[PDB]
């Protein structure tokens, strides 16, 4: 039964919209189990200087209880059930979705319904998480990799609102509202932005039903219809050096704007990305790793671990790397990472693309292993394109792939580009932005 | 677009800018050095040889 | 906490053509990078010659 037809197989994803403008979809499987929540299109990039930080204050309330049913009472239907309740909030994304029994899959969407709707906001709570954040931003501060990404936005989109955390500031946690967080539900937790999605064992009509008795958000005039446009982020070739010779390791990423989700070329980035793959100190492959940058790294010690990425965004998004390494040999992997960069606008192979090829698919596939992970990618999928695209349209665009057009399109968004830099820790050895600058040409 | 379509076509890749130069020099050259002589010629009208020259070559005898 | 790190702003410095946070920086890089490289070339013609 080749591969092939197993993909062709896969139920299609229903979709259905409603007068208020929600998106209800969904992937039936026989799973006894299930997962399904609502993927609000709102993020801290929605946020703006005087409310950043909103949407992760708003996240950690969306759990405490709402208007018909308090802390306890929620909390207490919820665990009694055997149900998980979770989620999270992205620069231009949120999320809050529940792992319940297919049984319970119409009481579950009265608690989504209720949650994005009716939160408590309760002022007694508020003063509490606000406590809670600050916390958790002394921890997060101590996560290099994170630190890194941000700075990394701080910079390639420096003085538009993609630089900023999706935490926000320790002022504006400080001293947000209960107002702040209610408006900041009212303008963005919108019908036509949200979309509910589900994933298993589940009736997508049965569904539908559900979100039409308690999804039942009413749409007067046009304004509530419409889906705003972001302003624009510009990136800039830049670079933000952290320095702090006192943290163990370095952490480095480097990057170049992206397309954006809806551009296709991001297949061929993602083909890319596959090539120079990612590395750790802990991957048993070893020297005979496939990835030329992994194999250097193993050689000569370059670097306790490195991954390529490419996160995108609706206008915009973020093609680089990042690597974390030891003091001494920061620049030797820099030069060598780069090194590989060139090599892809320069020298792809066909037998690159294609090892690079099977590996995507494989990673694609990952992508859907449990209705929580297949109900995100319907989520998102709706939210950022659109519709849904099928593993059988993604294998099917990745196989059009090859060499030339990995060299291509790479040279498209990388050769002789002003790249983003992001440097944390003991960056001494590695140095100078023109003398990376210059890493962006000949290869 | 000459910035866009130069660099494009000319200033970004490392061996099209070789060829540039070298084609440019030749252009430049030939421009320059006639260019120059030029000026320093008309700043010295009948005092060079060049000037002089045909009172006696091939104008007696 | 890294979360109050701003990068300034260097509209002192930025060139005309990417001054406007709201603009794609990318559709002036061509000339912005075909006219330093312009110099260059230039540089290199003169002293070829
Ligand atoms: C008939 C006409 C005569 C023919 C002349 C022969 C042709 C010679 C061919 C030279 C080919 C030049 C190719 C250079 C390409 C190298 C390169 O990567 O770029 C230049 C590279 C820098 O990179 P970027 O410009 O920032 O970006 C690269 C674009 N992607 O090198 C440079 O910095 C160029 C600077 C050159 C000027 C330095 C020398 C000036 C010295 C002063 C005194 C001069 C006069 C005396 C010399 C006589 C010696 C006895």
């Amino acid at each position: 039964a080749t591969y092939a037809q197993t993909l062709q197989n896969i139920p299609e994803t229903n979709v259905t919209t409603l007068d208020n403008g929600l998106r209800v979809a969904s992937e039936e499987s026989s799973q006894p189990t299930c997962t399904v929540g609502v993927w609000i299109g709102a993020g801290s990039r929605y946020e703006n200087e005087k409310n950043n930080g909103a949407g992760y204050f708003v996240e950690h309330l969306a759990f405490k209880g709402t208007k018909k049913r308090p802390c306890a009472a929620f909390e207490k239907e919820v665990e009694s059930m055997g149900a998980h309740f979770n989620g999270y909030t992205s620069r231009e994304q949120t999320a809050f979705y529940i792992k319940a029994l297919s049984k319970d899959m119409p009481k579950v969407v009265e608690l989504l319904a209720d949650v994005v709707q009716n939160c408590a906001l309760e002022e007694s709570q508020i003063e509490k998480e606000r406590g809670v954040i600050l916390q958790e931003l002394k921890e997060m501060d101590n996560d290099m990799t994170n630190v890194t990404f941000d700075y990394l936005h701080a910079t390639a989109f420096q003085g538009t609102a993609l630089a900023r955390t999706v935490e926000g500031t320790t002022e504006n946690i400080k001293h947000l509202t209960r107002a702040d967080l209610a408006s900041y539900i009212d303008t963005h937790f919108k019908a036509p932005r949200m979309v509910l999605a589900a994933a298993g064992g589940i009736s997508h009509k049965e569904l539908v039903d559900a979100a039409r008795q308690h999804f039942s958000g009413v749409s007067f005039t046009y304004k509530e219809d419409a889906v705003p446009i972001l302003p624009r982020c510009r990136f800039t070739g830049s670079e933000i050096r952290a320095r702090d010779d006192a943290l163990p390791v370095a952490h480095v990423a480097l990057a170049v704007e992206g397309p954006g989700w809806a551009d296709p070329d991001n297949v061929v980035l993602h083909v890319a990305n596959a090539i120079i793959g990612r590395y750790d100190r802990t991957f048993g492959g070893g020297k005979h790793l496939s990835s030329r940058l992994a194999a250097l790294a193993v050689e000569h010690k370059l670097c306790h671990s490195f991954q390529t990425f490419n996160t995108s965004y609706s206008d915009t998004g973020l093609f680089g790397f990042h690597f974390v390494a030891d003091p001494l040999s920061i620049d030797d992997m820099m030069f060598c990472a780069q090194g590989e960069w060139m090599r892809l606008c320069t020298s792809t192979t066909e037998s690159e693309v294609k090892r690079a090829k099977n590996h995507l698919r494989s990673a694609m596939v990952a992508q859907l292993d449990g209705t929580t992970p297949v109900c995100e990618t319907i989520g998102s999928h709706l939210l950022n394109y659109g519709r849904r695209i099928s593993l059988e349209e993604w294998d099917s665009r990745i196989s059009a792939v090859d060499a030339r057009m990995v060299r291509d399109v790479c040279s498209k968004y990388i050769y002789d580009k002003c790249p983003a830099l992001a440097a944390v820790g003991p960056i001494e050895q590695l140095l100078d932005y023109n003398r990376i600058r210059s890493g962006m040409y000949w290869i | 677009a000459l910035l866009r379509q130069a660099y494009s076509a000319l200033f970004r890749r490392t061996s099209t800018f070789a060829l540039t130069v070298v084609l440019g020099a030749v252009l430049f050259e030939r421009a320059f050095d006639q260019g120059a002589d030029a000026i320093f010629e008309h700043l010295n009208e009948g005092k060079l040889w060049k000037h002089i020259k045909h009172k006696y070559e091939a104008s007696e005898e | 906490v890294h979360n109050d790190v701003t990068v300034p702003d260097f509209s002192a410095y930025r060139r005309e053509d990417v001054m406007d946070a709201t603009t794609s920086s990318q559709t002036s890089s061509e000339d912005r990078k075909g006219f330093s490289y312009l110099v260059t070339a230039t540089a290199c013609v003169a002293t070829a010659y």
